[PDB]
């Protein structure tokens, strides 16, 4: 139930806890200056998150669905094999010279051209 | 002074100010937390 | 079938704006060493690659002398040299009275009565004591009290001086635009400082620029990129500045060739003072070398330039200053860390028409009050050592006479120190807009009815 | 460059009458009004507000190089000599009677 | 008080050096150039100059030249100023009215000067 | 593709660009260039924020392009919606409407977004 | 259709003003404190919208969430409430359960529902 | 009462003597003293 | 009339007035002052 208790396990049981970990996500002496330093900050790092999903269409959401394959190279296990024995740090390391690549995939080559799809759909 | 005349030892070296007499140094344990999403 | 009007997002859209700009340098390379006066301890790093894109199908509005992004470098420039300034030891204690004698060590009889050496009993580490100390001056410095003299800022605020680690030589600033604001750059070479720009190219930050000083010619700055070029904000308002930009360097050796010593003192516990040691060997006068033929010539490419704006075989002719002041009356720079002034008239005795190297005095004051500041005085540190220097003249600030009739043989003398307009000539090329990706346009789409 | 030009020589109008004067120059222009033994009087400038505290009845236009300056209802307070300006050349004076 | 103050007449013999003065008013002088004026008796204006009192900065007609000169001061708290023109060379044509003006924007409005003062020869 | 390099094109075509356009529109200690970075932080995030408060209110959020259903009077452009897409770039567009921007977002606000409210609370009765 | 009018009205009506009130949502001693001021302003919205992103409520000023609920917590016919108490005033009756409510939200149906739609999209 | 959280299947480095949490409050407890110090009064004349 | 509590002696009783009551106020006496230098750059006034 605590936070971050999921990095004890699978990737598939991860999934319970994205809510509570979504929860603390947000919330002239010189602690008062670095307290300013800090609040800015997190807003910095939480808006930039929310910008990509925004991009994406996953905004709203812990979980998004997507049309974006991926090439199978970037990872060599049954997908059981992940999501049923792996903790999700250690996903990160495999995924993690990919990323880059993954999202620029998202915002071109589903979500800008899907946004084309919807205005083309609503023309009629 | 010389090798008597005294002088404070730190008249060559910088300037000597006085510490406030109302402001305790005692400790006081300090806690420390993460900014958020730390 | 009529058409609805709808939301677009990330559309480009353009208005003039300000915000304060973003400091930068060059992977913070002023952090190997500390520290520089205006690098501060610290600065943002430049990005690897400070792209830029010429846009497609673009032209753009400039104004020079209207953008505040030069302002911004004038407080900018004097907060930061306040903010290194701020702590260190006053010399007050120096308004003393000081006995003088014209000390020389086989000077130049050029130079006689250029340096003054004189006396004090000062102040010592502890109150009850005093003790008698000398050192030379510049006799700029000094002003005879009523020979007794006193320092020539005595009856001005005061004058401080310490702190001598920190480095005045110019590292290039960069400037970048907040996110959701972009600086636009004008890329026509000929360009005029006002109006339109047939060619235009966006960047991510601006190119560096030193905080180079000097009044009355630039230095250091960029070269214009094919012809020499002048500009006004408006030629016939003769209260205004004339730009002049060279299109190649001109280079300038100058030296302080008399070898320098220093001596320091305590005023008291923690106030080091520094103070000029005697110096060994002959006295010579400070002065700098500039070609001849290149001075010539390209003072004739300004003038094939100036008579663009003038009827055709119009006379022209240069100067000598009218006066005022010594930072316009004689041509200011800082270099090694120490103040100089020289005697240009020599570089405009010319006259011109229809149809190997020059060598200038120069002199050093120790006592400064920057810009037209007269809140704040300071003492330059000696500095050690024979002074070399070499540089590149990029441009010269102009002024031109009032009056005469029948619009002929117009004249034109040095003038315009005011630091702005030093600033000017690297800014004019750029200009800040805010962007709005918000916007709308009809439609034959309407949101599905649900 | 500099091409002020002026007409109005002098003026001998009655009192009342609203009256003007003109003259010609390339760029901007000033003008001003003199009295005898004082220092001369901003009236209108940059080629068109009065200066503050001028009365009402002053007004003037610009078309290309022209300039007009007229006072409405006239009277003998207001007689002066009367300039038009650039940013160094004058031109001569000008002046009411009656 | 925004006027100028303005220094008295005078007359000298033919070659004198001469001085005339002004002095600040409770605008910022920091802030416009000076400018002076001259007018020879049954004569239009003529400008004689200016000075940028920031710098200490003359200008002056080629017809001048050599001849005039100007210079400003300040008192030390400087909440006042003075200004001069210096002639060196008096001569009988050099009679006029001699006054300061404030360039009060780029287009020159003068709307203040000094009275002015007769000099002679 | 660089950033704005879509002011060149046809305000049609540049539909094409606006996801990179939207890349980078969010992004003693006491020394003066340390202030200077805060207050830019500070206004950037004002701004951007404030415009997602507006996608929010006019349900355009999370989209680059949307598709209102608002009618609009007439005599705002001079042009054939094609005409428009075709021959002039957005910032010239922004000066053909520029005095109606105001009325717009008071009208896609209301006159379809709390009434749409309206509606679906009347299918929120089921 | 001042901001806040709804003061004067019951709270089913005050739903016809919700538009109107989200609408103003967003170195001198007062420098410092203006500076505060603004990253208060933010801090308050994000919050605010934080939860309803995670509510699934998000971009919507009225919403439509799967969560019965206990019915003690104001024992009322909903046309007693809505007809006479102003929004406030229900506020306070309901003030105390709120934590209880936006847990529910969070797990009960939101948690939930996301993973029956990807469940869904499986097939 | 600050919740303590205990993973459950959990290992991590923690490389003493390269953290920078110990160097911020090197310079934090530095920077008070500085403060509290700053409005006290000078004992300059004691050099007598 | 406004207090704390009106029985507590500890609290001051504020007055408001309904209308404006005026008030003229001179000193008298015609002034001057001298400029003085202390420090150098440093203006000091006193009363001529
Ligand atoms: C440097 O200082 C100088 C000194 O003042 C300053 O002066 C300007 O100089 C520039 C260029 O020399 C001027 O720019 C042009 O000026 C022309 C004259 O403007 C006037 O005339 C208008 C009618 O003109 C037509 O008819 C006349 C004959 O009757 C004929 O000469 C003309 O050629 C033309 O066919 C008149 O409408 C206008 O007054 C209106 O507008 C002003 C606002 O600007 C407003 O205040 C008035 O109330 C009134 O509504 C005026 O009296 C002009 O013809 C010319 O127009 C052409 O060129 C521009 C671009 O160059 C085009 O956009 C335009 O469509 C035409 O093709 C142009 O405007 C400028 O006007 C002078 N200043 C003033 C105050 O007049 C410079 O600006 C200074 N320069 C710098 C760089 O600092
Ligand atoms: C126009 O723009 C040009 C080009 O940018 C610019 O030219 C350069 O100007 C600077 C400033 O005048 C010159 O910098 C000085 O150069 C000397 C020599 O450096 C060379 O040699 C050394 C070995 O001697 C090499 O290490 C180095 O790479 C060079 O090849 C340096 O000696 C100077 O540094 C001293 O002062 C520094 C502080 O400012 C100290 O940090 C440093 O340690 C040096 O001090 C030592 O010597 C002092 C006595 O001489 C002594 O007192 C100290 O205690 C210490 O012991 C300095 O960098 C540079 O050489 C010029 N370049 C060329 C091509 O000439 C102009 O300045 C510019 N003009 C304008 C107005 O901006
Ligand atoms: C711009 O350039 C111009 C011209 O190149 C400079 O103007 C000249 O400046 C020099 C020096 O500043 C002037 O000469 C000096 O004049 C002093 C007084 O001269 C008058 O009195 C003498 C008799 O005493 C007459 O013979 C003469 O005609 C004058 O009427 C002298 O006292 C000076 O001599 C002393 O200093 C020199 C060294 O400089 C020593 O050699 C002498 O032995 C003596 O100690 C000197 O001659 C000259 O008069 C100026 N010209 C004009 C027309 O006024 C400007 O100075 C320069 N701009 C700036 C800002 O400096
Ligand atoms: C600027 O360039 C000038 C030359 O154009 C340099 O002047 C020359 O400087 C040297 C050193 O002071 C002088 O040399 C000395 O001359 C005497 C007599 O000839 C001789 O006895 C010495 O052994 C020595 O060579 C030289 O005469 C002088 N030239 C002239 C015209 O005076 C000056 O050094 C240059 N400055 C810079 C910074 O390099
Ligand atoms: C600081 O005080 C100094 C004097 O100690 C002031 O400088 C002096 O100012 C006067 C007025 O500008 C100059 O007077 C001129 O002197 C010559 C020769 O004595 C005389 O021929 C002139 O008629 C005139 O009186 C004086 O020369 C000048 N001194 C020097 C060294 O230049 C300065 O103005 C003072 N600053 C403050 C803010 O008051
Ligand atoms: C420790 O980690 C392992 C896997 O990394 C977890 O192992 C599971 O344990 C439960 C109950 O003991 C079994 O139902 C599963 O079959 C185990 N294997 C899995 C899920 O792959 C274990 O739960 C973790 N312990 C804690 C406290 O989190
Ligand atoms: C050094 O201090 C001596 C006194 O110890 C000063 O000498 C006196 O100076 C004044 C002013 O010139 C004369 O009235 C006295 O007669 C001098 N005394 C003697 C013994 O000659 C001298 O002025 C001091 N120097 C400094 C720079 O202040
Ligand atoms: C003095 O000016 C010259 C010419 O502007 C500079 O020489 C140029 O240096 C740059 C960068 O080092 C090169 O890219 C150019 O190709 C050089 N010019 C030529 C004609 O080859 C010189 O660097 C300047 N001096 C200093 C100290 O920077
Ligand atoms: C400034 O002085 C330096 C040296 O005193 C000059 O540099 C030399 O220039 C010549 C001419 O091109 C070269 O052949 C030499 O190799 C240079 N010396 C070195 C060490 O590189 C420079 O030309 C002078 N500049 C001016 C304008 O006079
Ligand atoms: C400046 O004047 C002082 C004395 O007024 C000189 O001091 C002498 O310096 C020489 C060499 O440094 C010594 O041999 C003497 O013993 C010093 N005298 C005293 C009383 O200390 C100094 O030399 C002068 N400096 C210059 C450059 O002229
Ligand atoms: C600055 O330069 C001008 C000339 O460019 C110098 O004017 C000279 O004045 C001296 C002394 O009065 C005369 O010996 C010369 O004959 C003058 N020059 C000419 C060309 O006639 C002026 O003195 C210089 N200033 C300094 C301080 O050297
Ligand atoms: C200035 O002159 C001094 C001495 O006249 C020079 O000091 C010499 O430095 C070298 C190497 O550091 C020593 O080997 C010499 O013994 C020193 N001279 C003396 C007399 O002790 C100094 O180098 C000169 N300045 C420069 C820049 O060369
Ligand atoms: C300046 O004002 C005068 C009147 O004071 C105007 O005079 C008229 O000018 C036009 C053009 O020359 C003639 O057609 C009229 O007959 C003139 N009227 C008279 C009374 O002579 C002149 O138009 C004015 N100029 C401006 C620019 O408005
Ligand atoms: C304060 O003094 C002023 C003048 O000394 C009084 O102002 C007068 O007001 C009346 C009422 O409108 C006018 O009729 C007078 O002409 C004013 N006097 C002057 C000299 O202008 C004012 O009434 C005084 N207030 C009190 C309370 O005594
Ligand atoms: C305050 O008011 C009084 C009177 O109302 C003024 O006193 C008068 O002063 C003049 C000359 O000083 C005398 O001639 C009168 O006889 C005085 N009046 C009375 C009633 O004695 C006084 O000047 C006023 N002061 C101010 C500052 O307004
Ligand atoms: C995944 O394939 C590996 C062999 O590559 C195998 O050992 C394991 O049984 C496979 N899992 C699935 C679900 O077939
Ligand atoms: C607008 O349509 C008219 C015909 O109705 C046509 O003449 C013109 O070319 C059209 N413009 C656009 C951009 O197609
Ligand atoms: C005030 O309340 C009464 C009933 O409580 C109602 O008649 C009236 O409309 C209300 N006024 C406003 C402005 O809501
Ligand atoms: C709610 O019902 C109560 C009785 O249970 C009644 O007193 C009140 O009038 C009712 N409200 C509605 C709107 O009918």
């Amino acid at each position: 139930l605590g936070f971050l208790g999921a990095a004890g396990s699978t990737m598939g049981a991860a999934s319970m806890t994205l809510t509570v970990q979504a929860r603390n996500l947000l919330s002239l002496t010189v602690w008062g200056i670095k307290q300013l330093q800090a609040r800015v900050l997190a807003v910095e790092r939480y808006l930039r998150d929310q910008q990509l999903l925004g991009i994406w269409g996953c905004s709203g959401k812990l979980i998004c669905c997507t049309n974006v394959p991926w090439n199978s190279s970037w990872s060599n296990r049954n997908l059981s094999e992940i999501w049923d024995n792996m903790t999700w740090l250690q996903w990160d390391k495999e995924i993690s010279n990919y990323t880059q690549i993954i999202y620029g995939l998202l915002e071109e080559s589903q979500n800008q051209q899907e946004k084309n799809e919807q205005d083309l759909l609503a023309l009629d | 002074i010389n090798e008597k005349e005294y002088r404070l030892i730190n008249c060559n070296t910088s300037a000597i100010t006085q510490a406030c007499p109302k402001v305790s140094f005692e400790p006081i344990p300090i806690h420390y937390c993460a900014p958020a999403g730390f | 079938e009529n058409l609805w009007v709808t939301v677009y997002y990330g559309v480009p859209v353009w208005k003039d704006a300000e915000t304060t700009l973003f400091c930068a340098s060059d992977a913070k390379a002023y952090e190997t060493e500390k520290h520089n006066v205006w690098a501060t301890h610290a600065c943002v790093p430049t990005d690897p690659n400070p792209q830029e894109i010429h846009l497609e199908n673009v032209t753009e509005e400039f104004n020079m002398w209207k953008n505040n992004m030069v302002e911004q470098m004038h407080t900018d420039i004097i907060s930061l040299w306040d903010q290194s300034l701020k702590p260190c030891v006053k010399l007050t204690p120096l308004c003393v009275t000081l006995q003088c004698t014209n000390v020389t060590n086989n000077i130049t009889d050029d130079m006689r009565g250029e340096l003054k050496n004189c006396s004090f009993n000062m102040t010592t580490e502890l109150r009850d004591k005093k003790q008698k100390v000398y050192s030379l001056f510049y006799r700029l410095d000094v002003v005879q009290i009523n020979k007794e003299y006193r320092l020539i800022n005595c009856n001005t605020s005061a004058i401080t001086q310490a702190c001598p680690k920190v480095s005045f030589e110019p590292i290039p600033i960069h400037y970048c635009a907040p996110a959701g604001f972009a600086i636009l750059k004008c890329k026509d070479k000929k360009f005029n400082g006002t109006g339109p720009c047939p060619s235009v190219s966006t960047v991510q930050c601006t190119h560096g620029i030193k905080p180079v000083v000097s009044t009355q010619l630039l230095l250091n700055g960029s070269l214009a990129e094919e012809e020499v070029m002048i500009r006004s904000e408006n030629i016939t308002n003769n209260a205004k500045n004339i730009l002049v930009q060279f299109n190649t360097p001109v280079q300038i050796n100058c030296t302080r060739p008399n070898n320098n010593t220093r001596k320091s003192i305590r005023i008291g516990p923690g106030q080091a003072f520094y103070a000029t040691g005697d110096i060994i060997g002959d006295i010579r006068q400070a002065h700098c070398n500039v070609s001849k033929a290149t001075w010539n010539e390209t003072l004739g490419k300004v003038v094939k330039q100036l008579r663009k704006h003038f009827g055709n075989n119009t006379i022209i002719r240069f100067a000598n200053s009218s006066g005022g002041d010594l930072e316009v009356t004689t041509h200011s720079f800082n270099c090694g860390g120490e103040f100089f002034y020289c005697n240009t008239s020599g570089l405009f005795n010319s006259t011109w028409i229809s149809n190997d190297s020059i060598t200038l005095p120069c002199r050093i004051k120790q006592i400064i009050n920057m810009w037209q500041r007269i809140g704040q005085a300071m003492y330059a540190p000696p500095i050690q050592g024979v002074i070399r220097c070499v540089s590149n003249i990029t441009g010269l600030i102009l002024t031109r006479d009032g009056g005469s009739t029948n619009s002929t043989t117009e004249t034109f003398r040095p003038g315009g120190g005011d630091m702005r307009d030093n600033w000017r000539s690297e800014l004019y090329k750029y200009k800040v807009v805010k962007i709005e990706p918000l916007g709308v346009a009809p439609t034959r789409c309407k949101r599905r009815v649900v | 460059d500099i091409q002020m030009t002026q007409s109005p020589s002098s003026l001998s109008a009655s009192v009342g009458d609203t009256v003007t004067i003109t003259c010609q120059a390339n760029g901007y222009l000033n003008w001003y009004q003199q009295r005898r033994g004082k220092a001369p009087k901003l009236l209108i400038y940059d080629g068109s507000k009065l200066e503050r505290g001028v009365p009402s009845r002053f007004s003037g236009r610009r078309w290309g190089q022209e300039y007009n300056l007229t006072i409405n209802n006239l009277q003998p307070e207001d007689i002066a000599t009367y300039f038009c300006q650039v940013y160094e050349f004058v031109v001569p004076g000008t002046r009411l009677d009656l | 008080q925004v006027q100028l103050l303005q220094s008295g007449a005078a007359v000298t013999k033919p070659g004198a050096s001469v001085r005339v003065s002004c002095e600040a008013s409770g605008y910022n002088i920091r802030d416009y150039f000076i400018h002076w004026w001259r007018q020879a008796p049954g004569q239009g204006l003529q400008w004689v100059g200016w000075i940028n009192p920031k710098t200490g900065q003359p200008n002056n007609p080629r017809q001048f030249q050599g001849r005039v000169s100007l210079t400003r001061h300040a008192s030390w708290d400087f909440d006042t100023y003075s200004f001069y023109m210096d002639l060196k060379a008096l001569r009988s044509d050099d009679t006029a009215v001699y006054f300061c003006a404030r360039q009060r924007s780029d287009y020159w409005d003068f709307d203040v000067w000094g009275s002015g003062t007769q000099v002679t020869v």
